[PDB]
């Protein structure tokens, strides 16, 4: 229940982050190696708008991993 | 005008009304309070929650959501103004027929 | 360390007052012994009879070791279905022990918050080093026994830990090594199977079915508390007696005594008796017909 | 009537609320309120004291 | 200002909510970060001024309630409700001549 | 209302006998004692105390990791109070009064007999095992159709002469928030020792009795300890358990208690049944 | 006499109370900074008259007055667990030598470990990063806790060893702070050395998600990493990981970073075996009759604490019959028929990798 308020914080950080609308100033960037548990608020619209993924590596970022170590 | 209301709701929407039940009553009982009222499933439009089995008990509450509401809007209680609305595209759409 | 005498505002410690912890929790049971000795019970012998040193040796015969170095055994099981008789028997060797004894057993591992049988082992081991030499026996490992594998997710996959953690303390720690613990189950079924070694358990020996040996000296043992019209055969029994456990005959006796008490009897014959045997087992009633 | 001009006053001013948990079998309530606080209660107005019940 | 300094302190001062009100004209309310009590009238604000689930200040030393002050619970739900989707209209929308 | 009237004249006398034992808060289990002045108690307020007694108490007369009385100014020692735990649901499991005696049989005679001579005929005279005990017996077993379970238990209710006896619903030992039954089962039967002997029987012990285990993944593990922590409650020497038991179920499974009553139970009888 | 006048004189010293601890966040003026009680409640006070603000700074462990609460007195640094991680001794040092097998676990993990604390010159020379870090797992075979346990007082230099236990700390199992709490001074007694057995019940997946105690572990997991992940530079600390199974710990620790090296053990070979016996032989002295090939050639795929113990509970088998010196006759009984018991339970003890 105390978690359940940090995750009401979460709600409340959720609430009170948009306050950054308009302007001034946030960047809001997000890292997560399991998407199984992000609630549907989480990735609302006008929160996560835009989604980066783990592109694998391949032959020329290996060439380039093999360069750049080397 | 009609106020609008979803459907679960996580995690956390729950126990924030009442503490444990069906726990569909209070959202019943929710417009009571405000009524015309427009209900929603939100969202269980997709092909992929089937699972044909994993998904259908968790859509199973999903489609009971407005089957208890349907039994409780004609089933018994009371009056207008209340609605409910459903989305999806295939599967779940001939096991809607199963409901219907 | 704990325990430092303050009051209040004053916030000064005037003395630090020994020790630890925690009503139940410190002393799982502390018990005088048990009643009564092994030497009632028997047909086990030669197996007890190599459990009876793991126990003794510590208390007495380490001397015989301190003349070649070596070290006595730490590990132990005692394991099969009832009955055996483990329950009073794995007690019973207490009352020999002379030190003092503490009882663990699977509700114990049954855990309402953690870290708790964690730090309990931990005061567990503390008592046990404290009172050193001491006795301390556990049970229904097998409560804890398996870990599951793969998540997700088991409660004692964290209270294994505790069962590591006593396995750190027997392996990757060296107090340990006094106050030999000893563990017992219904069954070994399955386990964390890594346990095998000297500081986590290493005796194993398989109790069988009680033999005709034991199986007439049994109940004779159970019914030497009572009386006996001076012929049984006590192999009519032990002959007939096939999965027959050794608590199944002391119950035997007992029918065979109720139907003796409402026959308004002054002693237990053995057309009493035999009738005990099949009257507690096996199932029917049903029919006898087509024999008969 | 007068009563209720009496008691008002070791009622008074405020009044708490409690949650009922157990009770010495010589009606002394023992009881687990926020936080877990107990007391214990003999008194003879209101109550059917039976009633009132644990939990 | 030194009056209400001196005032304030022997007792502090809260915010209350109503959950139920009293024949004997007491009312039960909540103290938020402890258990509940249950105080009475507070002769100003009399009993069917406010309704059960209400703001009120709750007093600080008859712990009785002060003053009345909205409360909010919808604002909670239809902003959890909000958050998902907006609305805009007709105009906003198109190729729905058919079904709408 | 004159009970109302005299119900709130001796609040004087109540208020009078208010000041003194009013702050006898709080509910206080003790830890140890070094030497004969000095105590050290805990409790679930977070405070822990090293603390002296009020005179009204003597030493000897008190045990470790005890509730007590105290005043929590001097935090004295004011009385010990025995009981400890459970809430309503022990009230709700524990039952009382009578109903349903023998007549309603439906004419079973020896198979109610059978069970009649275990429960209630040793406890009709339990000096009818001095001269010739040996034992009362140690547990039965029950099982068949529906016709007719707990009705020989509501039997035992209405001819229950001594102590008002406990059923046990089987839905409230599985419980989430692991080892919330396995307290009770424990607690419960000192609770059930704190009646001196007063019976006890389980329904649906099939189902919380669970047996065996599949290797992965339990699910059953928590439920394993109920069984053979049950077993273990069966394995405590004491006493046991006063009460006897009596047990019905349905399936022969689980196993695990029926291949350890063999271990320690008796007298396996049946339904009746038809005829 | 006089000296117990002292101590009273010590007691009229005691009556003044202690202070409150503090931590100073950050200032206003100094008059006012920013301080807070460990139980929560923040205020601004006035500092003592001794005091620069550049002996206290902001995010400073310090102490308040009883009354004013204004700052007074201070320490940068403390802690409860930190050193009595420490005190775990083991014999060797030589225990090196009597490990037995196996040469490149044994070697290897000295260059993984001694060659980046003395020479980090080696590394910059052909310019390689340093391994922070090591891995073993198991058990195939056995040996896992005490080549750990000896390197540590082997390597000598300074190590704290982690227990794995009680990090749940019951209520509000957060204490993965307590890491950076001991990563803390890892930065401060630097260099440091930790060994960790069972990261795996510590390794929970969060596969498929379920009850409470496993959101618990989940957070404390992710500080772990976040550690790992820095922002920071632990390199001075060398992680040691050992545990029953190298599977559940999820990938995130399964790189590198995290998981350094790959280190194991197998079943050590009969040769090696062969010399895991004479340190098991080596403290046992018997009627000089000995065939080391004997109980290596007849008791077969074994581990050393299982040859060993066994070997020490035939001697006590063995003297079961009260005789002192006894040749390897029920040795080759005992251990061979002992074992074959104990090879019974080694049934399932084959685990991924
Ligand atoms: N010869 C005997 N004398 C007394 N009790 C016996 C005997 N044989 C079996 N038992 C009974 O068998 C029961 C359980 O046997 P066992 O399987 O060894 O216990 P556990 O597996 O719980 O350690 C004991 O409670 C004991 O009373
Ligand atoms: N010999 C009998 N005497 C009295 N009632 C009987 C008898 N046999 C069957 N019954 C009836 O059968 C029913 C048993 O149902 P139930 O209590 O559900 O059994 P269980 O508790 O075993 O599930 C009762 O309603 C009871 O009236
Ligand atoms: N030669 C040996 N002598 C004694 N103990 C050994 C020997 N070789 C390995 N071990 C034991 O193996 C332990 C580590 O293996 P571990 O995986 O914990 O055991 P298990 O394989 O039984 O789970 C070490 O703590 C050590 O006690
Ligand atoms: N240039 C790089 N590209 C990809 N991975 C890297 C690079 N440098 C380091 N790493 C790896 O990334 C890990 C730390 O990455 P980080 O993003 O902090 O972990 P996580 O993604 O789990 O939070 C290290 O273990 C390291 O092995």
């Amino acid at each position: 229940g105390a978690d359940r308020e940090v995750q009401r914080i979460l709600l409340e950080l959720l609430n009170q982050m948009d306050g950054f609308d308009q302007n001034v100033n946030v960047k809001v960037i997000m890292a997560t190696n399991r998407a199984d548990t992000l609630d549907p608020a989480l990735l609302r619209p006008g929160r996560l708008d835009r989604k980066i993924e783990f592109p694998l590596p391949d032959r020329r970022q290996k060439r380039l991993i093999f360069s750049t170590i080397t | 005008d009609c106020t609008f209301i979803r459907v679960s709701g996580s995690e956390l929407v729950q126990k924030f009304i009442g503490e444990g039940a069906r726990m569909v009553r209070e959202l019943f009982v929710m417009a009571r309070e405000h009524a015309p009222s427009i209900i929603f499933m939100d969202e269980i439009d997709s092909i992929g929650s089937s699972r044909l089995e994993g998904g259908s008990g968790g859509d199973s509450e999903v489609q009971r959501t407005m089957l208890e509401l349907l039994n409780q809007l004609d089933g018994f209680e009371a009056t207008k103004n209340i609605k409910v609305i459903m989305a999806t595209n295939r599967i779940d759409i001939l096991d809607s027929a199963l409901l219907r | 360390g704990d325990l430092v005498g303050v009051n209040k505002d004053s916030y000064l410690i005037l003395e630090t007052l020994p020790t630890e912890y925690d009503s139940r929790v410190k002393a799982m049971e502390v018990d005088e012994r048990p009643t009564e000795q092994y030497s009632d019970i028997g047909g086990l012998d030669k197996q007890i009879q190599e459990l009876v040193e793991a126990i003794v040796l510590p208390m007495n015969h380490k001397e015989k070791f301190e003349n070649l170095g070596i070290q006595p055994p730490k590990g132990v099981l005692m394991y099969g279905p009832p009955g055996t008789g483990k329950t009073l028997l794995a007690r019973a060797c207490a009352a020999q022990t002379k030190a003092t004894f503490l009882k663990l057993a699977g509700p114990q591992l049954v855990q309402m918050f953690i870290g708790d049988g964690a730090k309990l082992v931990r005061d567990a081991f503390a008592l046990a080093k404290e009172k050193a030499p001491s006795i301390i026996f556990i049970d229904e490992l097998d409560a804890i026994g398996t870990k599951r594998f793969d998540s997700e997710k088991a409660g004692d996959r964290e209270v294994q830990r505790t069962m590591l953690e006593l396995l750190n303390q027997l392996d990757g720690f060296q107090p340990n090594t006094q106050v030999k613990v000893i563990a017992a189950t219904n069954r070994v079924d399955i386990l964390d199977p890594a346990l095998l070694r000297s500081g986590r358990l290493d005796r194993k020996i398989e109790f069988p079915m009680p033999n005709e040996e034991a199986r007439a000296r049994i109940m004779q043992i159970h019914s030497r508390k009572m009386n006996v019209s001076p012929d049984v055969n006590y192999e009519e029994l032990a002959r007939c007696t096939d999965d027959f456990n050794g608590a199944q005959c002391k119950a035997v006796c007992v029918e065979a005594g109720m139907i003796a008490l409402r026959r308004g009897a002054t002693e237990l014959t053995h057309e009493d008796y035999m009738e005990g045997i099949l009257e507690v087992q096996a199932k029917k009633k049903a029919n006898l017909q087509y024999y008969a | 009537e007068e009563e209720r001009s009496k008691v008002d006053d070791l009622r008074g001013t405020p009044m708490s609320v409690g949650t009922l948990e157990e009770i010495i079998d010589d009606n002394h309530a023992i009881v687990s309120t926020s936080v877990g606080s107990e007391h214990y209660v003999s008194i003879l107005s209101f109550v059917d004291k039976d009633l009132l019940e644990p939990g | 200002l030194r009056e209400e300094l001196q005032l304030l302190q022997e007792q502090g001062s809260y915010v209350g909510e109503v959950v139920r009100a009293m024949d004997k004209k007491k009312v039960l309310v909540k103290v938020h970060p402890e258990g509940k009590f249950v105080v009475d009238v507070d002769k100003n604000i009399d009993i069917n001024d406010v309704t059960p689930n209400c703001r009120v200040a709750l007093r600080n030393d008859s712990y009785t309630l002060h003053k009345i002050l909205p409360n909010k619970v919808d604002p909670l739900v239809s902003l959890m409700m909000v958050e998902k989707v907006p609305d805009s209209t007709y105009e906003m929308i198109g190729g729905l001549d058919k079904q709408i | 209302a004159p009970p109302a009237l005299w119900d709130l004249a001796a609040d004087k006398q109540t208020l009078q006998s208010e000041q003194p034992l009013q702050v006898a808060r709080c509910t206080k289990i003790i830890n140890a004692d070094s030497e004969d002045p000095k105590y050290i108690i805990n409790v679930k307020q977070f405070a822990k105390f090293v603390v002296d007694l009020s005179d009204q108490v003597a030493p000897t007369d008190i045990e470790e990791g005890m509730r007590v009385g105290v005043d929590r100014n001097k935090y004295q020692i004011h009385i010990p109070l025995p009981p400890k735990i459970d809430p309503t649901v022990t009230m709700m499991q524990v039952e009382e009064k009578p109903d349903v005696t023998y007549s309603d049989v439906g004419g079973c005679k020896e198979q109610i007999e059978k069970l009649r001579e275990v429960v209630e005929t040793p406890l009709l005279h339990p000096e009818r095992f001095v001269n010739l005990g040996i034992e009362p017996p140690k547990g039965v077993l029950l099982f068949g159709p529906p016709g007719t379970g707990k009705t020989l238990c509501a039997r035992a209710v209405a001819n229950r002469t001594d102590a008002c006896f406990i059923r046990v619903i089987g839905s409230e030992l599985v419980q989430k928030y692991v080892g919330e039954g396995a307290r009770m089962v424990r607690e419960l039967f000192e609770m059930a020792r704190t009646k001196k002997a007063c019976l006890i029987f389980f329904d649906e012990i099939d189902a919380i009795g669970g047996a065996r285990f599949d290797d992965g993944a339990g699910g059953d593990n928590e439920v394993q300890r109920t069984m053979l922590e049950l077993i273990n409650q069966l394995d405590g020497f004491d006493p046991r358990g006063n009460i006897k038991v009596l047990m019905a179920t349905n399936r022969p499974d689980t196993l695990d208690p029926a291949l350890m009553r063999p271990g320690r139970l008796d007298r396996k009888i049946e339904f009746s049944l038809p005829d | 006499t006089k000296q117990y006048e002292k101590s009273e004189n010590d007691l009229k010293a005691l009556q003044s109370v202690g202070q409150i601890v503090g931590e100073v966040l950050k200032q206003l003026t100094e008059e006012k900074f920013i301080v807070k009680a460990t139980n929560g409640p923040r205020y601004v006070v006035g500092c003592r008259r001794q005091l620069d603000k550049s002996k206290l700074k902001p995010g400073t462990r310090v102490a308040l007055d009883m009354t004013t609460l204004t700052i007074m007195r201070y320490l940068p640094r403390e802690v409860d667990p930190l050193v009595y991680n420490m005190s775990h001794e083991d014999p060797g040092n030589v225990s090196y030598s009597e490990i037995g097998g196996l040469s490149e676990q044994i070697r290897e993990l000295r260059e993984v470990i001694e060659l980046p604390l003395t020479n980090p010159e080696l590394f910059q020379r052909v310019g390689i990063i340093p391994p922070k870090g090591c891995l073993l797992y198991g058990p195939p075979g056995t040996g896992k806790t005490l080549l750990a346990r000896a390197v540590a007082s082997q390597l000598d230099c300074n190590f704290l060893k982690v227990v794995s236990s009680s990090i749940v700390d019951k209520y509000i199992g957060e204490s993965a702070r307590l890491i950076r709490e001991m990563f803390n001074y890892a930065r401060d007694h630097q260099p440091c050395i930790i060994f960790m057995d069972e990261i795996d019940a510590i390794g929970g997946r969060r596969f498929s998600e379920g009850t409470s105690a496993d959101r618990e572990i989940q957070r404390t997991l992710m500080e772990l990493l976040n550690q790992m992940d820095g922002f920071d530079t632990l390199h001075r600390v060398k992680m040691i990981m050992a545990t029953n199974r190298p599977d559940t710990l999820d990938p995130a620790l399964l790189r590198p970073g995290r998981l350094d090296r790959k280190i194991h053990i197998d079943l050590p070979n009969e040769q090696a075996r062969l010399d895991i016996l004479k340190i098991h032989a080596g403290p046992i002295t018997k009627h000089g009759e000995i065939d080391y090939e004997a109980i290596v050639k007849l008791s077969d795929g074994f581990n050393g604490a299982d040859l060993r113990n066994v070997c020490t509970e035939a001697g006590m088998f063995a003297i079961r019959a009260d005789h002192d010196f006894v040749v390897q006759e029920d040795f080759m009984k005992a251990v061979r028929k002992v074992a074959d018991s104990k090879k019974l339970e080694s049934k399932l003890d084959y685990k991924p990798v």
